[PDB]
Parts: structure tokens; C-alpha cells; sequence
């Protein structure tokens, strides 16, 4: 709803020709529009459904002691890797579906 | 009205703690000249609580050795009151007839480590009791629980509760 | 002959010897055992252990701080802090001290259970007419006829 | 525990913000706390800083919770604290009223 | 008769007492 | 307010500042090439003479951070200190140039971090003294700190000390800044004299006399009269001492104190209570 009521209130004002939408006063609206159009083009070519997923949608909800905590898994019963991701996905070429 | 029905009708339908500048006109004049970049006459500290954590003008490392009880030992080749329980007269005397002056310097620092830990524990408890009353005082709560209200008042919001059509 | 008290160690730390160095401590605290620094020797580490634990055991309901340590033992403060964390993880010291008497952070208290209202924009909710009828419809005339 | 003595309003697009939980927008907006390259920037540190800033604003919502008090009260570099404070005040949630 | 057995919706997140208190509370 | 005559209002600001608009590409270009941090202790001192502001705030700063422009952060800080909009003849450029100079002199953690890292470090224990004033309390404490160890965390020790003493939190971010200051001003004096940080062979007279000797078996307990220096004292001072403190190769003998001009903040300890109140009033009288 927050996306659709923003899109409709942008479409009414932008077609009005009496109310100016200038990006000198705010240049980050256009990046939101273009990133939304990027991410909608991405999950349309893969037929993924957003906005109503049954996934959790939340990320990780929760020194000299990391070797001590490693052997703590030994004497109680008695280093994570890096991540890599981008801001935007593939343009739409270089996808296995798109040839 | 019959009592076979009266029991079922209601069944079927149930219906001195802070250390700021307490004058509220010198704090404002301090900021009115601070934006210009000027000092003032009176002083203004940041807010805090009262109380001093004063160590080393308090319990010291005790002196269990004499004035020459180490160099003479070097020549001859040698329930709780504060944190320690009071020992009996006869039981501790044979215990201190056992030890050596290699361990007297150990014992002094062990008893000082007990004393400083107790003298920090009680002051820590008093300090927590003071901070729990500081945070209540700085948040509008009184303690221990023509004006015009702003929209950020408890119960004076601008977003009125809209009612559903079935209600 | 001397007075004795009651000490409580958790069951997974029974391996602690007050006169021997355990194998856990050489793989947990490897800075005292390189045998290259003369100021961090495996014999002066026992003088830290038998000053932390043997002073906490004299009165186990007092939290053994770390400013009580570096006031006396004249070592590096970070090494004493790491050893004080190591002896607290295995519950050797600071175990029978009651909770809420342990030192806590001086922070603004939690505002988790607060009720928030929301500024929703103008066109978010639809216009609603036709109040629904909660009351059940009556069919007395149909069953009467 | 302090009882609620103020009216708290966050905007509707900040409905996802819940304490003790990290949303996907917080990961895609501040990625340096979640790429495990620096051991002094963990998501526990991020949750501590964020909960501190949000709890400290909501005690007196009429006051602009500046960057400098947050920098003076939690230990960390000024760049990451400034970026987290500007992200937080970008989405409502602090300095909204 | 073909009666609606409403208390057979006792799926593990809810219970029969929970459904009964739910119905009695909405009637209250 | 939405109930109006249908204007377009781009970004109605909170207070007097436009919202910070990120780049979102340089953020990912920096957060993925993110090897190390290299925090920089930064000191700001100004007087009523030769300057108009006072601005005694001390902060850490990431040296490898290329995201935030430093003039924008200084301009945000001056707005946080409630300076009025004539804040360029009392320049933001002076503070920006001071902070630009202080991060250029920071030579980094030397070959103790750069080339080699001996597990456990060396015997280089230095005598850290600190002197912090917050409100009307003054923390005076000294201890020993191994400058030759890489896994010594100043912040994890500052939180530990303020845990035991129950300090408000300005001492949390002042103790760690003092450690980061004095360890850096010893590392710089070591690096400018060509120390060659792997083989020790210290070979100097001003240093090797500031360094502490090797702890033996006998010296594992400090003397009693020597113990009364190595203990934290939180003295209380009155208005006369507070007014006396208000006026008065790196020199390792001049160890500065951390007095800070209070931020105009209501709740936080260490800041003056000017501005919007705790109660929500407007006081329209008759």
C-alpha cells in the first residue's frame, strides 16, 4: 500500500502541469523510482512474486574468547566468513533465463 | 423471568539528586552567548548525580609487617566485619604461627583486595540507587513510581482514532 | 585446624588446579606461554591466578572487580582484564555473587514496551460506506407462512 | 522500567521497525555491519547502537537527538555513528516530532 | 444433524480452551 | 500539515537541517573493500583568544573512511552545538582544517601491526595517566598499558572500568580516547626515531625511561605507598576549581586533560538542559 499510494500520488501530480516536481530540491526520489523499476524488472523475468512472501523478511535477529567458545563446545558436554552482495541485481542480460 | 431461563440468559449473552546549574535563566544565557562565542560570569557544569567515589583516602593496604620485619627476616632467611569473618582467638593464633614472611606480602594484598571489593560493592549499590532516580527525574516521572499541551503530550495526539463502520 | 567456608564451582570447571596449569589455559590464553617474553612467564601467571581466585574465595558474595586487581598485581591492565574475563567465563570467580548486584551499564532504560501511533498518508485507506449489520436476520415470517 | 510519559509517532512507511529484530532495509542501507570484514562492526554492535539511539530519543521526543551526544555516549568512530544516525533520522523513528 | 463442530480447529498454535475464551470474549 | 491548499513541499526539515542523502554506490564500493579501520584520536581546543568558539570536544575517526566529507560532519557538529547561522566567520573551515591536519599526522599502528605481530607482544608497558572532568566530577587514575600488543582493546577496558565505577558514559568515550591518544603519541615518537619494531633494541634516553621495567617474581605485588597512585579517584570539585580549570616530535611529558564543552542535551549526563523541556508545554497566558 505504501508503494501504490506513493505511485498514484506521484502520477496525479506529475501529470498536472501546474505543480512542478523539481529534483534540485530533492534528487533522491528519482533513485527510488529507478531502483524500484530495476527490482520489478528483475522478479518479472524470473516470475517471483513480491509484496506477499511467506518468508520471515527479517535478517539476523538476536576477540580472545572465540577459541574459548570453541572449546566451550568441548568442556560443556564433558570465525564467520565474509559476505558479498551488490546494491542492484544483473541488468537483465547475463541471466540464465534471458538469451 | 423464570429461574430456568435467568441462569441461561446471561449465559448466552454475557452483557538534591542532580548537580546541574539549578537556575533556569543562567543556563539559557550561557547558550545565548555560547552561540556568539562568549564566556559568562557564573559557571555552568554538565548535569550529573551527586556523590564522590573517593578511593585511597579510605581503606589502605594494611601494615602487617613491622618497620624492620622484612630485612631482619632477610638476614635470618625467612559474620564479616568488612569482608572477612572475625576469627576466634585461639584458632587464628596457631594459623599465624604457621605462616612465613614470604607469604605476609601475599596476605596483605589479599586482605586489601577484599577490603577494596567490599568498599566498591556498597558504593556501587548506592550509585545504582541514585541513577535509577536520576533517569526517572529526567523523564517527567516524579520519583519512585495557563499551560497549553504540545502534540507530544501523553494523550494529546493529533492522530485521532478512526472507528470502523461496524462499530 | 583453620576456619573453612563454602565455595561453589560449576560442574564443568572441576579440572581447575590451584597449583597446576591446565591445558585449557594454554590454548585459551596463549600470551603467557610463548617462552619468548620474559615479562609474561608461565610462573608469574600463577601469581595472577592465585591472587584472583584465592582472594575471591575469602568472601564469595563480593564481586571481584578488575580495578581491585591492577591496583596490586602490577601487570599489564589488558592482560589482567583478559585473565579476569577468562576466570569469569568458567565461573571460577564472580559466581556466587547475586545477580542485580553485578555491575551494569549506565544507559537510558528500555523503551521497548511503548505504544506508537502512525502517520499514514492521505490516500492509504479507502473510503468506507455501508455500515455492516452485525445482527442476524430474522426469518419468523418465512417459517410462520 | 519507565512508564510512557509521551506520545510517540513514527511514520507509516516505518511500520517495519521493530526492536530486537534487524529488517532487510537496515541491511541494504548499512551493509558494513553485516559483511564480516571488521571485527568491531558486528550486528550485535549495530543493535546496541541503534537501540541506544532509539531509546534515548523516546525519553524526550521534543528534543533533537544530536549526533554529538550519541558520539559522546557510545564508543566508536564518528563516521559510522554519523551514518547510522542519519539513516535512522531518514526513516522517521528519531527526531520525527 | 449437519452441525458445525467449531471446536475441532485445535491446531497446535491454538487450543480448545483458547477458542472457547476467544468466542466468549468476542461475545463479551 | 497535509490539510492545505495543495502545494509541493520537498523535504520539510526537522529543526533547520536538510536530510542527509546517501550515495548508495560508494557505500558498497567502500563496505566491500573494507580491510581495516585505523581509528584516529582527534583533539579540538579553542579559546576566547585567537578564536571565538571554545569547542573542547574529542572524538574518534576512521582514517580509511572515504565516504563522509569532513566539512559536512563539522557543519553538522556546529549545528548540534546550537551555533547560529553566522558560523563561517567563526569558520567551519578552521575546525575542518584542524581535523584535516590531525588525521594526516596519524602514522597508523606501526610494524607491530603492519609487518609482524608477535602473539603476546613485547614488554613495552607504558604508564597511562588520565584526568577527566565531567560536570563537577574529576576522574584521576593511572595504570599500565602494553603498547606492543595488537589485541589490546581500549574500548573493552573503558567499558569495564565504567562498569565497576558506575560512570555515566562520557567517561566511556573519554577513557578510550585517552588510551588511543597516548598510545598513538608514543607510537609516533617511536616511529620518528627509527625503532625497527620487530627487533626491540630500544636504545634511547627519554624513552626507555618512560617504559616500565620487567616484572620479576618479586615485583608481582606492588608496594603499598606505590599502590596509592594506581587507583581510580573520582574527586568532586566546586565552582572555584571549575573556574580555575576553565582557563588553563610529540611532547610525551605534557599529557592533556579531557574537559568538554557540554552539548545542549536534556537527558544525557554531561550536557546543559537548555532548549525544549521534558514536559510538553507552550504556556499561552492571559
Amino acid at each position: 500500500g505504501e508503494i501504490n499510494t506513493a505511485l498514484n500520488t506521484l502520477l496525479v501530480t506529475s501529470a498536472d502541469s501546474n505543480l512542478k516536481i523539481s529534483l534540485v530540491k530533492y534528487p533522491e526520489l528519482l533513485d527510488s523510482l529507478a531502483i524500484l523499476g530495476m527490482n520489478l524488472l528483475s522478479n518479472l523475468s524470473q516470475n517471483v512474486v513480491p509484496y506477499h512472501r511467506n518468508t520471515s523478511d527479517y535478517y539476523y535477529e538476536d576477540q580472545h574468547d572465540k577459541m574459548v567458545d570453541k572449546i566451550f563446545e568441548k568442556v560443556n558436554n564433558n570465525s564467520p566468513a565474509v559476505k558479498q552482495w551488490d546494491l542492484l541485481p544483473e541488468p537483465i542480460r547475463f541471466l540464465p533465463n534471458q538469451f | 423471568l423464570s429461574t430456568n431461563l435467568i441462569s441461561k440468559i446471561s449465559l448466552l449473552r454475557p452483557s538534591p539528586i542532580v548537580t546541574e546549574q539549578p537556575s533556569a535563566e543562567i543556563r539559557e544565557a550561557y547558550i545565548e552567548n555560547f552561540a556568539k562565542g562568549e564566556h559568562i560570569s557564573a559557571i555552568v557544569p554538565g548535569q550529573s548525580i551527586s556523590g564522590t567515589l573517593e578511593l585511597s583516602a579510605q581503606f589502605r593496604v594494611p601494615r602487617y609487617h613491622s618497620k624492620n620485619s622484612f630485612q631482619q627476616a632477610l638476614q635470618m632467611k625467612a559474620q564479616y566485619y568488612r569482608g572477612l569473618p572475625l576469627y576466634e582467638k585461639n584458632t587464628l593464633l596457631e594459623r599465624l604461627k604457621q605462616l612465613t614472611p614470604n607469604e605476609i606480602k601475599e596476605l596483605e594484598h589479599l586482605h586489601d583486595a577484599v577490603f577494596v571489593n567490599t568498599g566498591l560493592q556498597n558504593v556501587r549499590k548506592v550509585r545504582t540507587k541514585k541513577w535509577k532516580k536520576y533517569w526517572q527525574y529526567k523523564a517527567g516521572i516524579p520519583i519512585g513510581l495557563k499551560r497549553v499541551p504540545n502534540p507530544n503530550f501523553l494523550g494529546n495526539c493529533n492522530i485521532k482514532d478512526f472507528k470502523p463502520p461496524y462499530i | 585446624i583453620p576456619q573453612a567456608h563454602e565455595i561453589v564451582i560449576p560442574s564443568y570447571s572441576k579440572w581447575f588446579n590451584l597449583e597446576k596449569i591446565h591445558s585449557i589455559e594454554v590454548q585459551s590464553l596463549p600470551e603467557f606461554f610463548t617462552n619468548r617474553i620474559p615479562s609474561k612467564t608461565p610462573e608469574v601467571y600463577m601469581r595472577y591466578r592465585n591472587f584472583m581466585v584465592n582472594s575471591y574465595r575469602l568472601n564469595p558474595n563480593e564481586y571481584f572487580s578488575v580495578t581491585t586487581a591492577r591496583r596490586n598485581v602490577s601487570g599489564d591492565a589488558a592482560a589482567l582484564f583478559r585473565l579476569h574475563k577468562f576466570l569469569t567465563k568458567w565461573g571460577l570467580i564472580n559466581y556466587q555473587v547475586d545477580s542485580k548486584l553485578l555491575p551494569k551499564n549506565i544507559e537510558p532504560p528500555l523503551t521497548s514496551q511503548y505504544s506508537t501511533r502512525h502517520d499514514a498518508p492521505r490516500g492509504l485507506f479507502p473510503f468506507e460506506s455501508y455500515k455492516p449489520s452485525v445482527q442476524l436476520p430474522d426469518m419468523a415470517k418465512l417459517k410462520k407462512m | 522500567e519507565i512508564p510512557q510519559a509521551h506520545e510517540i509517532v513514527i511514520p507509516s512507511y516505518s511500520k517495519w521497525f521493530n526492536l530486537e529484530k534487524i529488517h532487510s532495509i537496515e541491511v541494504q542501507s548499512l551493509p558494513e555491519f553485516f559483511t564480516n570484514r571488521i571485527p568491531s562492526k558486528t550486528p550485535e554492535v549495530y543493535m546496541r547502537y541503534r537501540n541506544f539511539m532509539v531509546n534515548s530519543y523516546r525519553l524526550n521526543p521534543n528534543e533533537y537527538f544530536s549526533v554529538t551526544t550519541a558520539r559522546r555516549n557510545v564508543s566508536g568512530d564518528a563516521a559510522a555513528l554519523f551514518r547510522l544516525h542519519k539513516f535512522l533520522t531518514k526513516w522517521g523513528l528519531i527526531n520525527y516530532q | 444433524l449437519k452441525k458445525v463442530k467449531i471446536l475441532e480447529q485445535i491446531d497446535e498454535n491454538w487450543s480448545k480452551e483458547d477458542l472457547q475464551k476467544l468466542l466468549k470474549g468476542i461475545q463479551e | 500539515i497535509t490539510n492545505t491548499t495543495t502545494r509541493v513541499i520537498p523535504q520539510v526539515e526537522v529543526g533547520n537541517r536538510k536530510h542527509y542523502l546517501e550515495d548508495k554506490l560508494k557505500v558498497y564500493k567502500q563496505a566491500m573493500n573494507e580491510t581495516s579501520e585505523q581509528l584516529v584520536p582527534i583533539r579540538l581546543e579553542f579559546d576566547q583568544d585567537r578564536d571565538r568558539f571554545f569547542l573542547r570536544d574529542t572524538l574518534l575517526w576512521n582514517k580509511n573512511d572515504k565516504l563522509i566529507k569532513i566539512e559536512d560532519f563539522v557543519d553538522d557538529m556546529l549545528r548540534d552545538y546550537r551555533f547560529e547561522d553566522a558560523t563561517r566567520e567563526q569558520h567551519i573551515d578552521t575546525i575542518c582544517q584542524s581535523i584535516q591536519e590531525q588525521i594526516q599526522e596519524f602514522q597508523g599502528n606501526p610494524y607491530i601491526e603492519l609487518n609482524q605481530d608477535r602473539l603476546g607482544g613485547d614488554d613495552l608497558r607504558i604508564r597511562i595517566k588520565l584526568d577527566i572532568v565531567v560536570g563537577q566530577n574529576q576522574l584521576i587514575d593511572q595504570f599500565e598499558w602494553d603498547i606492543s600488543n595488537s589485541d589490546n582493546c581500549p574500548e573493552e577496558f573503558a567499558e569495564s572500568m565504567c562498569q565497576e565505577l558506575e560512570l555515566p558514559g562520557e567517561f566511556v568515550t573519554a577513557i578510550a580516547h585517552s588510551i588511543r591518544e597516548q598510545v598513538h603519541m608514543y607510537h609516533k615518537s617511536l616511529a620518528l626515531l627509527g625503532y625497527n619494531f620487530d627487533g626491540s633494541a630500544i636504545e634511547d634516553d627519554d624513552i626507555r625511561s618512560r617504559m616500565l621495567p620487567t616484572i620479576t617474581l618479586d615485583d608481582v605485588y606492588r608496594p603499598a605507598a606505590e599502590s596509592k597512585i594506581f587507583t581510580p579517584n573520582l574527586l568532586q570539585i566546586s565552582a572555584a576549581e571549575l573556574e580555575r580549570l576553565d582557563k588553563d616530535l610529540p611532547d610525551i611529558a605534557d599529557i592533556p586533560r579531557t574537559f568538554r564543552t557540554p552539548v545542549p542535551s536534556t537527558l544525557m549526563p554531561g550536557g546543559v538542559d537548555v532548549g525544549p523541556s521534558v514536559e510538553s508545554y507552550e504556556l499561552r497566558n492571559t
